[PDB]
DNA sequence: AGGGCTGATCGTGCAAAAGTCGTGCCAGCCGTCT
DNA sequence: AGACGGCTGGCACGACTTTTGCAATCGCAGCCCT
């Protein structure tokens, strides 16, 4: 259950808690909040990008 | 179906004024979706279906 | 000229017929935003 | 040392057939075996953006829909046209009949004449191949698009009108007698029909993603190379050593017993994986014992292969080898083939030899390549050629190989020069 | 005080009925030549 | 213009494959029934 709660947290926000990386890449993943926030979120490129 | 109003009903939108935001509850969460996912499989390479 | 799928065809027809009339409808990216917001524990909808 | 039914020695072995052992064999389920292993490892305690262009034409179906919508059509007319466009196959022929379309309309005012008029307006659509009928109708549309200066256009039209059966059976005598066809005029008409763009919708669907699985490798660099059968893709999963130590350190005796049972299951899984790897290696060695000979000799020079003989050479259980052969693929420098395709059918051959059915089929295909284009080689001629090759295969065997090779009928494949 | 008896742990096969293929062979038919 | 021929394909019979449907009895001994 602790694994499951951690996984759900990472799915929501990986940058806040935990570090998930892809195969052969150490970069973090783009969680459901990552594509909302930052320069590469939905709100960006929404302002007529 | 008379096949004449079915197509026109597809191209329709409401006023959509006064957008509102709130918290989520499991019952209505169940309401939006139609299906329950139990398996982690995404696609089969045997038939690509 | 935006993601309005039901508007690009109609503007093209209005041009080729020389109508030059536009109906806004709704951008699809707004629906994208709504769908991704509803992916988390937050309700969001548009009233009348 | 030839006495019979003497004192019986005590048996020092058992069959010990376990459903666990059979599942361990998994009939070499490969990716399916990987999925089953994943499911078990999940059930076993203490075990273990992109570019996204998203841009493509909808096989011109979207283009056709836009063009029909681009043309001025009434709301009911637009709906009828959209329904007709929906009844379009990839080849470009209508799947449903006009009566089926009228029934789907479900309007008493809707009639056969109006539906036909709508289809005819739809028939002259934006791209080629919008006939939604037989290619002969599509051929007529192309000829209408083609210049009238083309020779034998009237003759081709007359043949396609009601002499299509004569053309299908390649009955040149009766067709010429009925249509007063001139000598070599049929050749010109056939050449024109060659440039008719049959199955035009196929060319529109230019996109075709490739699908292939690595499975076994037959690279065989410098001969007899141990090309691993996707060793990278092999799971080789192991149980959690830390959790096992926790189970070993469990205070509760029942918890320790449960951990011991889990460890026994993990050992069973490890034995299964090791057995799978060993079977794969042994099968690779057995294949390499003769695979290079078959590869160098060629497909037509393929010796028969017996599953029992291969198992005897490997000295393993014959049923085990048969199960391993199932659902197994072996990519090779020549190409990717199934393990059954890797095995060879048994057929008698002359001079004290055994010839594969695939070998005979490839020889027959090579012979068919060396044939007169005007007149296809007869099955009797194929049997004569096989007798020349000395493969001890008669007319029936030649016909079976041709069916394997999908050889066309002699009369059907026959054509003018 | 004496009998019943209960579950831990107990590891690469095979065969037998079924199926399926190799091979041959006959029956008709159409293209044909007489 | 009816028969020659070759094809094709169904029909049959042996010969090779192959798949699934198959696991007790322990030797401990304490607990429960008699």
């Amino acid at each position: 259950k602790r694994m499951l709660q951690e996984a759900v947290d990472a799915l929501l926000d990986n940058g806040r808690r935990g570090r998930a990386i892809t195969g052969s890449n150490k970069r973090p993943l783009k969680s459901l909040a990552d594509m909302i926030k930052g320069k590469q979120g939905r709100f960006r490129q929404n302002l007529l990008g | 179906k008379d096949l004449l109003k079915f197509l026109k009903a597809q191209t329709k939108t409401e006023e959509f004024d006064a957008i509102k935001i709130a918290l989520a509850s499991p019952d209505m969460i169940r309401s939006w979706s139609f299906g329950e996912v139990k398996k982690p499989e995404t696609i089969n390479y045997r038939t690509f279906k | 000229k935006s993601d309005d799928v039901n508007g690009r065809t109609k503007m093209y027809k209005n041009i080729v017929d020389g109508n030059h009339q536009m109906e806004p409808g709704m951008p699809e990216s707004f629906n994208v935003l709504l769908k991704e917001i509803r992916s988390l524990g937050i309700n969001i909808e548009l009233e009348d | 040392m030839k006495q019979g039914l003497q004192l019986r020695l005590s048996q020092q072995l058992a069959m010990t057939p376990q459903l666990q052992q059979a599942i361990r064999l998994l009939q070499l389920s490969t990716l399916e075996l990987q999925q089953e292993l994943q499911q078990a490892l999940e059930s076993n305690p203490l075990l273990e953006l992109p570019v996204y262009q998203g841009e493509t034409t909808q096989t011109l179906q979207d283009y056709l829909m836009w063009q029909v919508e681009l043309t001025p059509f009434t709301d009911t007319d637009r709906a009828i046209a959209t329904s007709i466009v929906d009844a379009v196959d990839d080849t470009g022929y209508l799947t449903i009949q006009i009566e089926d379309i009228v029934d789907s309309i479900g309007d008493d005012e809707i009639g056969l004449e109006e539906v036909e008029a709508v289809l005819k307006r739809i028939q002259r659509f934006d791209p080629v191949g919008v006939a939604a009928k037989d290619l002969r109708d599509c051929l007529l549309i192309q000829l209408s698009q083609f210049a009238k200066e083309t020779p034998w256009l009237e003759e081709a039209r007359l043949i396609i009108s009601d002499h299509l059966d004569l053309l299908a059976n390649h009955d040149f005598r009766t067709l010429m007698r009925v249509t007063r066809l001139k000598e070599e005029v049929l050749k010109e008409a056939v050449n024109l029909i060659q440039s008719l763009d049959p199955r035009p919708g196929q060319s529109i669907q230019t996109s075709e993603p490739e699908y292939v699985i690595p499975d076994v490798l037959v690279r065989k660099v410098s001969g007899r190379w141990t090309v691993e059968l996707n060793a990278d893709s092999i799971p080789r999963l192991k149980i959690n050593q830390q959790y096992a130590a926790m189970g070993n350190s469990a205070r509760n005796d029942a918890d320790g017993q449960f951990i011991r049972s889990n460890l026994q299951e993990a050992r069973w899984l490890i034995k299964s994986l090791e057995s799978r790897n060993d079977t794969l290696l042994r099968v690779s060695r057995c294949i390499v014992e003769q695979q290079q000979a078959f590869f160098e000799q060629g497909e037509e020079y393929m010796k028969p292969m017996v599953l029992a003989d291969i198992a005897q050479a490997v000295e393993m259980h014959e049923s085990t080898i048969s199960r391993v052969t199932t659902q197994k693929y072996l990519h090779s420098p020549r190409g990717i083939f199934e393990l059954k395709y890797f095995f060879s059918s048994h057929v008698n051959t002359e001079g004290g030899g055994e010839a594969s059915s695939t070998a005979i089929r490839a020889l027959v295909k090579k012979l068919i390549a060396a044939e007169n284009p005007a007149k296809p080689l007869s099955d009797s001629k194929l049997t004569s050629m096989l007798s020349e090759q000395g493969i001890m295969v008669a007319r029936r065997t030649v016909a079976k190989y041709r069916e394997s090779l999908s050889i066309p009928p002699s009369n059907q494949r026959k054509q003018l020069v």
